RNA sequence: GACCCCAGAAAAGGUGUUGGUUGAUAUAGACAGCAGGACGGUGGCCAUGGAAGUCGGAAUCCGCUAAGGAGUGUGUAACA
C-alpha cells in the first residue's frame, strides 16, 4: 500500500496552532509526525486558503505532503477579499471535476449556487460560458 | 346504514373436510380434528363445491359492527384448516440477566416447572391447556416448543408461562428477565 | 471457556494500550494461559488450578520433565480439540468423520472438575467415591462424614490446593 | 384577588361606561389592540380570518389580553414577526362592579368598580387576522388557540373580504384597478363617482 | 448480560409501547387512541420513556 | 405539478426510444444512488439510462405502438424494478463493460446475504481498542505487535441468510469485500428482436 | 335513558356509531402493508469546547436524476 496509509484528512487551516489543533491527539496514527511533522505540514499550507483548510496528507516518512481538496466554501472564501464569473471560472479547472456532471455548464452552476452564502438570478438567465471552460 | 349483503368465501385444501352443523364447523385434517361453534354470530356458512370445497360466510342485513364479524369468522377458520393440516408451533425463549431459567417439562409435556426465575425459591407450576404440549428444544439453549392443532389454545398456553415469569416492585425497562414468545410458525413447515 | 478468554482478551488490551510495547524494558507483559501466568479457582472454597498443575497430572499419568509440562500448557489451552473416543490431539474443529470436537480446555481440565461438581451435588455417593480414587486424592477424618457443599469445599481443596 | 370570571360572565346589568358618574375606574388590563406590521399596505394581507362569538356574554379585559398574546405568539411562530396583522375588535367599555365584603349585610349594596368587560353580541367579531393566502391554516389555528381563554362558543370564519376592509376579496381588484377605491395604509378609501371634478382630475392622471 | 437478540426480544415486551397520558395505561407501539373507557379514548400519547 | 412532471416523462420516453432503436432491458437489483451515479458516469459518453415507473413505461409504449409498431413485445416483459439503457454500440461491447464497472457494496444490517463470506486468519491492522465487536461475535483474538490479530478462520456469514447489526459493523471496519451486485440485463431489444 | 314548573351539571375530549359540509389523491396504478433506493458539490455560512441534516441565527441552491429536504424524528461529545 506505498509502504504507508496516512490518507486520513485533516481539519484545520490559517494559523499555524500546532499544540492547540487536533493534531496532537489524531498523530498517533502515524507517529512520525508528531509537533515537528504537523508544524512543516502546516508552515506550507497556511497560505493557500487560510480558512478551514479539509486537506489530505500523504506521508514520506518524515516529511509530509499536504494537497488541498478544492472545496467550494474553501475557494470562495479565499478568493474573497460582484460577479467575478470570470474569477471562479479559472477556479473550475484543476478541480476534481467530476460533479456528476454532463457538461461543464453544471459545475459553473453548482458553485454559483454553493456561493449563494444575489448570485441566483445568473443560473436563472445563464447563456455566457457555457462551454466555455472546455 | 344496513348492508344487503356482506359476504367472504375460504379455500378447504383437498386433505382437509369441513362439516357444518348449523353454525359449528368442524374441520378434520391430518394432524386432527377441530371443532369450533359460532352460534355467538347470526352469519349463513354454506359449503359451496364438491370440487374445491369453498366454504362461504353471508351476513345479510348488517350495521357496522356486525359486518366485522364475516372476516372474524373466516380468519378462525383458516386457523382451524391451518392448525389440522400444518399445526401451530410457538417457540419462546427464555431471558436473564444472571439467574439462569430452569424449566423441567412434567408429564407429557402438559406441565411446565420455572425454577429459579431472578434466582427465587418459588416454583412456577404453569399447566397448558388440553391438547396443547410443550418440550425444550434441542436447537436453542433456552427455548421452548409449543404444538397444538388450535393456535387459541396454543397462544394462550404460552401467555400463560409468558404472564407467569413477571418481575414485580423493579424497573422492568431493566430488569429484562422472562420467557417470551420468540416466533409463531408451523410444524411441517409447508 | 469463552467467558475466561473474554476476560483474559480484556485484560489483555488494557495491558497493551496503556502499557507500554513488547520491545520496552519489561518484555512481555500480555498474560497467556498457555505461560501459567494466570489461574483459576475460587479463594472462598480454598481450591485454585493453573494448567500448570493439570499438566503435571497428565505427565504423570503419561530438566526434561519440566520441558514435557511447559509443551502440554500449549495444548491444553487454545482452539484445539481433544477427540475423547480416538484419544489424541487435533487442530480441526471436526473429526474426519465430521462429529464435533470439545477443546481441550474443557474435554480434559474442566470436564473432571465438573464430573466432580455434578457428583457431589447430585449425592451420588458411587460416582464421588470412584471419582476419589480415580483423581487419587486423600481425605482424612471429620471431613469425609460431611456431605453437600462443604463435602464439594474439601474434595477440592486437596485436590487442587 | 379577582373573582372567578363566571360571576360576571353575562349582560345582566345596563351597560355601566366609564363616565363623570363613574369614577375611580381601574385601567383595562388590554392596552394594545393591533399587533404584527399594522404598516403593512391593503393589498400585502389579502385574506381575513375572524373568531366569531356564538353567545351574548361579556368578556373580561382580562381574557381579551390573554388571546391576544395566545394568538400573537402563534402567529409570530408560524408566520414571522411581520407576517400578518391582528386587530382585537373588542373594547372593554363596560365596568363591573363588587359589593366588598369584609356596616354590615346588604344595606348599601351598590358597588364599587372592580373592572371592565366587553359586551359580544352573536354573529360580532371578537379578533381578526389579516395575512397571505398561504397562511390560512395558521390563522385557524391562532383563533382556536385563542378560543381557550373565553368563556362561551365562539366560530372560526374566513371572511369573503379583502384583508381589514370592507369589500370583498373577488371585486376588490377590478375596483383598485378603475380607481374606485384607493390605498391608504393598511385600508382603502372608496372615492364615489360624485363631488368636484378637480377631485376627479387628481386621479386618471 | 443479554445478548442483543435477546434483548431486543424483550423490550418488545417491556419497553416498546406507548403511554396513555391521561390514565398511564400501556399500548402497542402503533396506538393512536387509548383503549380505556375512563380516558374516553383519548389521542394523547406519549412513548413509553428508555432507561437510555 | 404532478401533472406535468408525468407528462414530461412521457415526452422524454417516447423521444429516446425514437432517437436510439437499440437497447437494454435491465433489472435493477438492490443498487444505490451511488451505484447508479456510477454507472452513469461510466456510460455517460455515449449511452443513456432511464429508469421510472413501469406503468409510466407500458402506458407510453402502448401509446407510441400505433406509430411505431414492434414495441408490443416489450409489453409482456417490463416487469419488476427494472428499467433500459440506450446505445448505438453493440451488445457485446455494452454488457462486458456493464459487468466490469461493477462495485464493491457493503453489508447492510437487516438484509439478506446471498454470498458466502469467511474471514482470514490474519493480523487486522487496526488498534486494540475493537476487541468488543470481535468478542460479539465470539471470534477468539489476541494482541501481536501492539495490534489485533485473528488467530484462527471462523465462518462468518452463510448463504441467505440475514445479516446481523454485528456483522455489518465488523465487515464494514475490516473494511473487506462483501457480497457485491449490481444491474444485470435481463433482456435485449435490436430493432424488435429477443434475446437473452 | 326516560316529559313544563322540577327538583342536579360545564368547559374540554372520543379511530363508539350515525348523518352532513368542504377539500384532496387515484388504472398515467390511489390508500395500507411487504420490499429496494434515499445521492454529489457539501463535514454548505455564522456560530464553539464539539456540533458533519437533526442545540441554535440567517439563508432554502445547483447537478445527477425515477427520487432523495444543503433535512421529519431516534441517536452520538462529535461521528457513526
Ligand atoms: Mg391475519
Ligand atoms: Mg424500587
Ligand atoms: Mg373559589
Ligand atoms: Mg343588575
Ligand atoms: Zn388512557
Amino acid at each position: 500500500p506505498n509502504e504507508i496509509k496516512v490518507v486520513y484528512l485533516r481539519c484545520t487551516g490559517g494559523e499555524v496552532g500546532a499544540t492547540s489543533a487536533l493534531a496532537p491527539k489524531i498523530g498517533p496514527l502515524g507517529l512520525s509526525p508528531k509537533k515537528v511533522g504537523d508544524d512543516i505540514a502546516k508552515a506550507t499550507g497556511d497560505w493557500k486558503g487560510l480558512r478551514i483548510t479539509v486537506k489530505l496528507t500523504i506521508q514520506n516518512r518524515q516529511a509530509q505532503i499536504e494537497v488541498v481538496p478544492s472545496a467550494s466554501a474553501l475557494i470562495i472564501k479565499a478568493l474573497k477579499e460582484i460577479t467575478f464569473d470570470e474569477i471562479v471560472n479559472i477556479a473550475r479547472q484543476m478541480r476534481h471535476r467530476s460533479l456528476a456532471r454532463e457538461l461543464s455548464g453544471t459545475i459553473k452552476e453548482i458553485l454559483g449556487t454553493a456561493q449563494s452564502v444575489h448570485p441566483h438570478d445568473i443560473i436563472d438567465d445563464i447563456n455566457s460560458g457555457a462551454v466555455e471552460c472546455p | 346504514m344496513k348492508t344487503i349483503l356482506s359476504n367472504q368465501t375460504v379455500d378447504i385444501p383437498e386433505n382437509v373436510d369441513i362439516t357444518l352443523k348449523g353454525r359449528t364447523v368442524i374441520v378434520k385434517g391430518p394432524r386432527g380434528t377441530l371443532r369450533r361453534d359460532f352460534n355467538h354470530i347470526n352469519v349463513e356458512l354454506s359449503l359451496l363445491g364438491k370440487k374445491k370445497k369453498r366454504l362461504r360466510v353471508d351476513k345479510w342485513w348488517g350495521n357496522r359492527k356486525e359486518l366485522a364479524t364475516v372476516r372474524t369468522i373466516c380468519s378462525h377458520v383458516q386457523n382451524m384448516i391451518k392448525g389440522v393440516t400444518l399445526g401451530f408451533r410457538y417457540k419462546m425463549r427464555s431471558v436473564y440477566a444472571h439467574f439462569p431459567i430452569n424449566v423441567v417439562i412434567q408429564e407429557n409435556g402438559s406441565l411446565v416447572e420455572i425454577r429459579n426465575f431472578l434466582g427465587e425459591k418459588y416454583i412456577r407450576r404453569v399447566r397448558m391447556r388440553p391438547g396443547v404440549a410443550c418440550s425444550v428444544s434441542q436447537a436453542q439453549k433456552d427455548e421452548l416448543i409449543l404444538e397444538g392443532n388450535d393456535i387459541e389454545l396454543v397462544s394462550n398456553s404460552a401467555a400463560l408461562i409468558q404472564q407467569a415469569t413477571t418481575v414485580k416492585n423493579k424497573d422492568i425497562r431493566k430488569f429484562l428477565d422472562g420467557i417470551y414468545v420468540s416466533e409463531k410458525g408451523t410444524v411441517q413447515q409447508a | 471457556y469463552q467467558t475466561f478468554q473474554r476476560i483474559v482478551e480484556n485484560v489483555n488490551v488494557i495491558i497493551s494500550t496503556y502499557g507500554e510495547g513488547e520491545s520496552g524494558p519489561m518484555g512481555n507483559i500480555m498474560i497467556d494461559p498457555v505461560l501459567g501466568t494466570v489461574g483459576f479457582g475460587s479463594g472462598l472454597h480454598g481450591w485454585a488450578f493453573t494448567l500448570k498443575q493439570f499438566a503435571e497430572m497428565y505427565v504423570a499419568k503419561f530438566a526434561e520433565r519440566a520441558k514435557k509440562v511447559e509443551d502440554m500448557m500449549k495444548k491444553l489451552w487454545g482452539d484445539r480439540y481433544f477427540d475423547p473416543a480416538n484419544g489424541k490431539f487435533s487442530k480441526s474443529a471436526t473429526s474426519p468423520e465430521g462429529k464435533k470436537l470439545p477443546r481441550t480446555f474443557c474435554q480434559l481440565i474442566l470436564d473432571p472438575i465438573f464430573k466432580v461438581f455434578d457428583a457431589i451435588m447430585n449425592f451420588k455417593k458411587e460416582e464421588t467415591a470412584k471419582l476419589i480414587e480415580k483423581l487419587d486424592i486423600k481425605l482424612d477424618s471429620e471431613d469425609k462424614d460431611k456431605e453437600g457443599k462443604p463435602l464439594l469445599k474439601a474434595v477440592m481443596r486437596r485436590w487442587l490446593p | 384577588g379577582r373573582r372567578p370570571a363566571r360571576c360576571y360572565r353575562y349582560c345582566k346589568n345596563k351597560p355601566y361606561p366609564k363616565s363623570r358618574f363613574c369614577r375611580g375606574v381601574p385601567d383595562a388590563k388590554i392596552r394594545i389592540f393591533d399587533l404584527g406590521r399594522k404598516k403593512a399596505k391593503v393589498d400585502e394581507f389579502p385574506l381575513g380570518g375572524h373568531m366569531v362569538s356564538d353567545e351574548y356574554e361579556q368578556l373580561s379585559s382580562e381574557a381579551l389580553e390573554a388571546a391576544r398574546i395566545c394568538a400573537n405568539k402563534y402567529m409570530v411562530k408560524s408566520c414571522g414577526r411581520d407576517g400578518f396583522h391582528m386587530r382585537v375588535r373588542l373594547h372593554p367599555f363596560h365596568v363591573i362592579r363588587i359589593n366588598k365584603m369584609l356596616q354590615t349585610g346588604m344595606r348599601g349594596a351598590f358597588g364599587k368598580p372592580q373592572g371592565t368587560v366587553a359586551r359580544v353580541h352573536i354573529g360580532q367579531v371578537i379578533m381578526s387576522i389579516r395575512t397571505k393566502l398561504q397562511n390560512e391554516e395558521h390563522v385557524i389555528e391562532a383563533l382556536r388557540r385563542a378560543k381557550f381563554k373565553f368563556p362561551g362558543r365562539q366560530k372560526i370564519h374566513i371572511s369573503k373580504k379583502w384583508g381589514f376592509t370592507k369589500f370583498n376579496a373577488d371585486e376588490f381588484e377590478d375596483m383598485v384597478a378603475k380607481k374606485c377605491l384607493i390605498p391608504d395604509g393598511c385600508g382603502v378609501k372608496y372615492v364615489p363617482s360624485h363631488g368636484p371634478l378637480d377631485k376627479w382630475r387628481v386621479l386618471h392622471s | 448480560i443479554i445478548e442483543p437478540s435477546l434483548r431486543q426480544l424483550a423490550q418488545k415486551y417491556n419497553c416498546d409501547k406507548m403511554i396513555c397520558r391521561k390514565c398511564y395505561a400501556r399500548l402497542h407501539p402503533r396506538a393512536v387512541n387509548c383503549r380505556k373507557k375512563k380516558c374516553g379514548h383519548t389521542n394523547n400519547l406519549r412513548p413509553k420513556k428508555k432507561v437510555k | 405539478d404532478r401533472a406535468t412532471w408525468k407528462s414530461n416523462y412521457f415526452l422524454k420516453i417516447i423521444q429516446l426510444l425514437d432517437d436510439y432503436p437499440k437497447c437494454f432491458i435491465v433489472g435493477a437489483d438492490n443498487v444505490g444512488s451511488k451505484q447508479m451515479q456510477q454507472i452513469r458516469m461510466s456510460l455517460r459518453g455515449k449511452a443513456v439510462v432511464l429508469m421510472g415507473k413501469n406503468t409510466m413505461m407500458r402506458k407510453a409504449i402502448r401509446g407510441h405502438l400505433e406509430n411505431n409498431p414492434a414495441l408490443e413485445k416489450l409489453l409482456p416483459h417490463i416487469r419488476g424494478n427494472v428499467g433500459f439503457v440506450f446505445t448505438k454500440e453493440d451488445l457485446t461491447e455494452i454488457r462486458d463493460m456493464l459487468l466490469a464497472n461493477k462495485v464493491p457494496a457493503a453489508a447492510r444490517a437487516g438484509a439478506i446475504a446471498p454470498c458466502e463470506v469467511t474471514v482470514p486468519a490474519q493480523n487486522t491492522g487496526l488498534g486494540p481498542e475493537k476487541t468488543s465487536f470481535f468478542q460479539a461475535l465470539g471470534i477468539t483474538t489476541k494482541i501481536s505487535r501492539g495490534t489485533i490479530e485473528i488467530l484462527s478462520d471462523v465462518q462468518l456469514i452463510k448463504t441467505g441468510d440475514k445479516v446481523g447489526a454485528s456483522e455489518a459493523t465488523l465487515l464494514n471496519m475490516l473494511n473487506i469485500s462483501p457480497f457485491s451486485f449490481g444491474l444485470v440485463i435481463q433482456q435485449v431489444f435490436d430493432n424488435g428482436s429477443i434475446y437473452n
